[PDB]
């Protein structure tokens, strides 16, 4: 359970559908979500924040997600010099997922036999 | 008045109700809240969801409590094995064609179907066939 | 629900839209007004199913949106009730069909007698499956449930829409083989009248049977009501 | 008796009428009411994607619009979003009758589009 | 008391022209005894006709079997402000059943006189006949008989010169099997979809147009004038106790001579099939199963059939029912799972969709049966199938849900070994690809 | 016979509330706030004593005053104070210490219990009695049999019959 990340389908569409289950289960209340409907009618988020200085790195959000959108990736080396660099918004989490997608998929090909 | 309030028995407890009341209203006056999907207080009675099924003495079938009138000296049972089996079966029939839509549905969190499935239904399904799909409507 | 009607909602077509016109003729309006008089005036809505049937022969074998709206205005009821009735019942076609509507029974008493081979013969001859119309607009193939002719299984019903309301014919053809239904279809196509009822006996009287769906095999045995009919009689109602 | 009401003579303020959030074709009729919340109103942002994406970066909606609809034989299709059903979305059963390449049916989970040439058309 | 039943004489058959051999006009019917002494029977009284119908032991020929004399007596005896209605059920959409077609096509004057007798017996001012919409020529023949009965003054004001008023009308449906149910028939006759009402209320209390109403079968109505003329003691001399009278039987399927034939009740199946129908195709030892009462009752195997009487209180103890007495015969070449699967398809197709268990579970039963036909199932799915039928049955608004559960119950009960062998041997063609 | 939730631990909670000597404990007005040790300006705020109505989205009645003797349903609520947005992230900021304490933690069986708590703590209170549900249905559609009655269009006139 490392740095949180947001994932896509192979087409390039976001997996997240703003169900707010990960926000409800979070014991630290480290997630803040706002949503409305997109211009094509889809149900998508407009804000998805994770306070990494409030997070406890439990993985409960990863368990609660029904579409495998939020994960905790294999990155542990993400120390910064300012605390404002650790208040992640939606764009940075998507950038993390776009960085770590192949490793996350390799990990999930094994861990889907157990979960 | 010729006894305008009649006495029924809900789980061996005597309950006085006004005349013309149904079995469901007698259960409500006894402090029991019967599961329902098609009954409404402000609408006419339909009787089509089959969720309000209770047991009445000397009746071999479950009765629909929303529509069945309450007679004098009637004995209503709401917690026998046939009532619980009826509730689980009717819930299972309600859920076989329903879409797996709770993450994208707006009723999630305040849904009668979800909460009644959690309380009066089972925890599993045995259905592996294809579901019914319906196009949406513009209103 | 039947064949040929996969939608329970209205689909716009150049033939079928809200701009399309329907109106009764004089004789059909006489028929419809005679139907309405069978029922109380404050319960005039009871007449919807026969009126919709008469409208279906008038329009040519199917109900359009304009026909349903005309029937709704005629019986002074909301159109959604008319749409409910028209979509609920199996005989009401809501898309355009051919001139003759061929309907085959597929329920188990007809199925044991070989209705599947009759369906195979019809599809091999006419070249269409269930739910389809021929390219000439002559025949429409459909499937039905039990038609109440099970002792003369396997059977086909054929509906005639080429003469309008006055010459509407709904004819049962019973005790069939592939040759019998091929001959009936050829007789209809050539302009003749094929013989109604059973092809090897008169009625539901005891005679042979279709063996395997391919050959009639006659069989002799005991037959009742072969003598003279009974005389009138009554007991003494006094005591 | 009971005269008809003329809705076309009803006045609407021009500031309100020009600010209605509507939709492109997608999963609705084009031009129906689009639900919005208050986020971005102080910064004058009326668009869904601009509320969280900054720059000329390729949006997720522009990614899914480049994938063509998929021809499926039958009347109903099951959508998982993956080859492996464990790795995708909960299964979505999408109606395919009345659908074509021009007016396909869309999955509410994945945004993939499907149509069928099997409904006698 | 007689012990052996069957071999009914031609002089005791009620329907003397069930084959349409004789003249079908009103002169042929009046010369054959119909419309005879009708004014004298009506002048006896309402209570007299009720008592005479009670003493006959005639039960409902629609499929349930309720006593007709007590049923007709449920109608009110005085005036409150509403008229009363007779409605006669001529739907006959039960698979296998084709007796009412013959009664409506070849003996309609018996039906019309019985409508008059029943309407007088129940205080009804008007009457409706609900004929099947597929029965077009039968409707035309019934309307011809009604026009003829009006032209001689038998129907209308001062009917048969008796002082009682009765009118008869013809309604027809448009192809729904569920419209054979009573309250569904009333709902379709009122100008709506054929969806049954919940009981209570009962049609004799609140029926058509909110008025007292009795729905009765064509065959129940038609035998009443012959019973009133020839006596209740004559009618009750046939069949066992509480099982009185004669019955039309329709024999279809794998039979050498399929037939609609009238016979005494409590006749054995083997007697009823070997005589009057030429026996089972290929001999009696080629029999596999028989449905004795249409389609809504469970099937019976060869061991039960050899010995059982075609009777109300005899098929019920054999875990079946008499129903409409429509007999469907299958032989040893029949895939009985495929036959009951097509029956499941019928009940899926004919569900009206009003209530949850029927509407959702008939399709589920059909899907499970379709998988069972190919053997693509598990052995415990048979017990699941029994559980699902027990979940539908007794839990719905009307009796089509029970009628959908019952054939699958009979198939499981009498041929579970066939279903298990179908599952086991399918893996001889499915597990050769897994390895 | 007596059976009012007689199969759970709530029997052992109703008694232990009526133990002698402890069932008659009482304090003067505002005295419990002096010994509570929280700042005294907190008791200058106003409180509302009320039982919340059933949500419109659902039909169940468990969180209402219908089950008042079974479940505590009366609440204490306070008026809102200022909220604003965080400049860096946009999160909702507040300076209210009583922002969720009445809605999460304080529940009472009756109205008088909540009043007693407010009186001993020093909060000034207003009490709102909930609106009572009506169970009697309309004259039309009173029973299921009134759907099919003669009140739809009156008694049918028999003047379109043959022979009139
Ligand atoms: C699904 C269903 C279909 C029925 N179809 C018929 C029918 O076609 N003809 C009939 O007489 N009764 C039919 N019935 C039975 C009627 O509801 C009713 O009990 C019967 O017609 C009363 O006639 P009786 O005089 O024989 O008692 C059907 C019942 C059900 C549940
Ligand atoms: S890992 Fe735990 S703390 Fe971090 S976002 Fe998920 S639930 Fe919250
Ligand atoms: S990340 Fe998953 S759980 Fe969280 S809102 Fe999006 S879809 Fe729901
Ligand atoms: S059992 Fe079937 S036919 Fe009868 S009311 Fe229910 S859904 Fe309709
Ligand atoms: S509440 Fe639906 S059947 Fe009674
Ligand atoms: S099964 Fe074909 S007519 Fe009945």
């Amino acid at each position: 359970r490392g740095e949180h990340a947001l994932r896509r389908y192979p087409t390039g569409e976001e997996r997240c559908i703003a169900c707010k289950l990960c926000e409800a289960i979070c014991p630290a209340q480290a997630i803040t979500i706002e949503a409305e409907e997109r211009e094509d009618g889809s149900r998508r988020t407009t804000r998805y924040d994770i306070d990494m200085t409030k997070c406890i790195y439990c993985g409960f959000c990863q368990e609660a997600c029904p579409v495998d959108a939020i994960v905790e990736g294999p990155n542990f080396e993400f120390s910064t010099e300012t605390r404002e660099e650790l208040l992640y918004d939606k764009q940075k989490l998507l950038e993390n997922g776009d960085k770590w997608e192949t490793e996350i998929a390799t990990n999930l090909r094994t861990e889907s036999l157990y979960r | 008045p010729p006894s305008d309030h009649l006495e029924v028995f809900v789980n061996e407890q005597p309950v006085k109700i006004p005349k013309g009341s149904s079995v469901l209203q007698a259960c409500d006056a006894a402090g029991i809240d019967i599961p329902r999907f098609c009954y409404h207080q402000r609408l006419s009675i339909a009787g089509n969801c089959r969720m309000c099924l209770v047991e009445v003495e000397k009746v071999p079938k479950p009765v629909a409590s929303c529509a069945m009138p309450a007679g004098p000296g009637m004995k209503i049972k709401t917690e026998t094995p046939m009532v619980k089996k009826a509730r689980e079966g009717v819930m299972e029939f309600l859920l076989i064609n329903h879409p797996l839509d709770c993450p994208i549905c707006d009723q999630g969190g305040e849904c009668d179907l979800q909460d009644q499935a959690m309380i009066f239904g089972s925890d599993r399904s045995r259905f592996v066939e294809a579901k019914r799909a319906v196009e949406d409507k513009n209103l | 629900t039947n064949s040929t009607d996969i939608f329970n909602i209205h689909k716009d077509t150049p033939e079928n839209n809200a701009a399309t016109s329907f109106e009764f003729s004089e004789a059909t309006l006489k028929v419809v007004n005679d139907i309405i008089a069978r029922y109380p005036p404050n319960y005039k809505q009871s007449a919807i199913i026969p009126v919709l049937d008469v409208t279906q022969q008038e329009n040519g074998g199917w109900l359009s949106l304009a026909a349903m709206n005309r029937v709704a205005k005629l019986l002074d009821m909301a159109p959604i009730r008319v749409y409910e009735v028209a979509t609920f019942y199996t005989m009401f076609n809501r898309t355009k069909i051919g001139k003759y509507h061929v309907q085959i029974c597929g329920t188990t008493p007809c199925r044991l007698q070989g209705s599947q081979k009759i369906e195979e013969a019809i599809t091999k001859h006419l070249g269409i499956g269930i739910g389809q119309t021929t390219q000439d607009g002559l025949f429409t193939l459909g499937e039905m449930e039990c038609m109440g002719a099970c002792v003369n299984a396997p059977m086909v019903a054929i509906a005639d829409y080429t003469k309008g309301v006055s010459g509407f014919e709904y004819i049962y053809y019973e005790d069939l083989t592939p040759k019998d239904i091929v001959n009936i279809l050829d007789t209809i196509k050539k302009g003749g009248k094929p013989k109604p009822g059973s092809q090897y006996r008169l009625k539901a009287e005891p005679a042979g049977a279709v063996h395997g769906g391919e050959k009639w095999v006659p069989k002799d045995g005991e037959t009742t009501l072969t003598g003279a009919p009974r005389a009138p009689y009554c007991r003494d109602l006094n005591a | 008796v009971v005269p008809t009401f003329d809705w076309k003579k009803v006045p609407v303020p021009s500031t309100t009428a020009k600010d209605i959030p509507v939709t492109v074709k997608g999963a609705t009729p084009a031009g129906d009411l689009r639900a919005t919340s208050g986020l971005g109103l102080g910064d004058g942002i009326k668009n869904h994607t601009d509320k969280w994406l900054d720059g000329d970066k390729k949006s997720p909606m522009e990614y899914i619009n480049e994938v063509a609809p998929i021809k499926v034989k039958g009347l109903v299709v099951a959508s998982y979003g993956s080859d492996d059903p464990a790795l995708g979305c909960p299964v979505e059963y999408i109606n395919l009758k009345g659908t074509s390449l021009e007016n396909p049916a869309v999955c509410k989970y994945t945004g993939n589009r499907y149509y069928s040439d099997d409904w006698k058309g | 008391a007689k012990t052996s039943f069957g071999g009914l004489k031609d002089e005791d058959r009620i329907f003397q022209n069930i084959y349409g051999r004789h003249d079908l006009s009103i002169k042929g019917a009046m010369s054959r005894g119909d419309w005879y002494m009708t004014k004298e029977i009506i002048g006896k009284g309402r209570d007299w006709i009720i008592d005479q119908m009670k003493k006959s032991g005639l039960r409902g020929r629609g499929g349930a079997g309720f006593p007709s004399g007590l049923k007709w007596s449920f109608m009110p005896k005085a005036s409150d402000g509403r008229p009363s209605y007779l409605v006669v059920n001529g739907d006959e959409s039960e698979p296998g059943t084709c007796k009412d077609r013959e009664i409506m096509r070849h003996e309609p004057h018996k039906l019309v006189e019985g409508c008059l007798m029943a309407g007088v017996a129940m205080g009804a001012r008007a009457g409706y006949i609900y004929i099947r919409g597929e029965f077009v020529q039968e409707r035309r023949a019934v309307e011809r008989a009604i026009s003829e009965a009006y032209a001689k003054g038998f129907l209308g004001k001062n009917a048969c010169g008796s002082g009682v008023d009765f009118d008869l009308m013809v309604h027809y449906g448009a192809g729904a099997y569920i419209c054979g149910e009573e309250t569904a028939l009333i709902e379709s006759l009122e100008g709506k979809q054929g969806k049954p009402r919940l009981k209570p209320p009962f049609p004799a209390g609140v029926g058509l147009y909110g008025c007292p109403t009795t729905v009765t079968n064509v065959e129940t109505v038609a035998v009443s004038p012959t019973i009133l003329r020839r006596g209740p003691e004559w009618f009750s001399s046939f069949g066992r106790k509480n099982n009185a009278g004669t019955k039309l039987f329709c024999i279809s399927g794998h039979v050498n001579r399929p037939v609609t034939v009238e016979e005494e009740m409590s006749i054995p199946l083997k007697e009823l099939i070997e005589r009057h129908a030429g026996g089972v195709r290929g001999g009696w030892d080629n029999l596999l199963a028989i449905i004795p009462g249409g389609s809504s009752v469970p099937l019976l195997p060869k061991k039960i059939c050899d010995g059982v009487l075609m009777d109300f209180d005899a098929l019920k103890e054999a875990q079946s029912g008499l129903g409409t007495a429509a007999v469907i015969v299958m032989d040893k070449s029949t895939d009985v799972i495929d036959a009951i699967a097509r029956l499941s398809y019928f009940y899926k197709h004919e569900s009206c969709g009003q209530c949850t268990p029927c509407r959702e579970g008939t399709g589920w039963l059909y899907d499970i049966m379709t998988r069972m036909k190919k053997g693509d199932a598990r052995l415990e799915e048979i017990d699941m199938l029994w559980e699902i039928t027990k979940q539908i049955e007794g839990h719905t608004i009307c009796a089509l849900g029970d009628a959908a559960a019952w054939p699958v119950q009979g198939l499981i009960r009498h041929f579970r070994g066939e279903m298990e062998e179908r599952i086991k041997s399918a893996g001889g063609k499915k597990k050769l690809a897994a390895t | 016979e007596f059976a009012t939730a007689s199969a759970d631990y709530s029997i052992a909670m109703k008694k232990a509330a009526e133990i002698t000597g402890a069932a008659e404990s009482a304090m003067g007005p505002k005295e419990g706030g002096f010994t509570a040790g929280v700042p005294l300006d907190t008791f200058t705020r106003k409180a509302r004593i009320y039982a919340p109505a059933r949500t419109a989205s659902q039909s169940g009645l468990a969180r209402t005053v219908d089950f008042a003797t079974t479940t505590p349903a009366w609440k204490i609520e306070f008026e809102p104070t200022a909220k604003w947005q965080n400049p860096l992230m946009g999160w909702t900021s507040s300076a209210d210490p009583l922002e969720n304490v009445g809605r999460s933690a304080l529940v009472f069986y009756t109205k008088e219990e909540a009043m007693r708590f407010c009186e001993k703590l020093g909060w000034e209170y207003e009490v709102t009695e909930p609106n009572k549900r009506r169970t009697q249905r309309t004259k039309r559609y009173m029973q299921y049999g009134d759907n099919f009655g003669t009140k739809r269009a009156g008694v049918p006139d028999l003047s379109t019959l043959p022979s009139n």
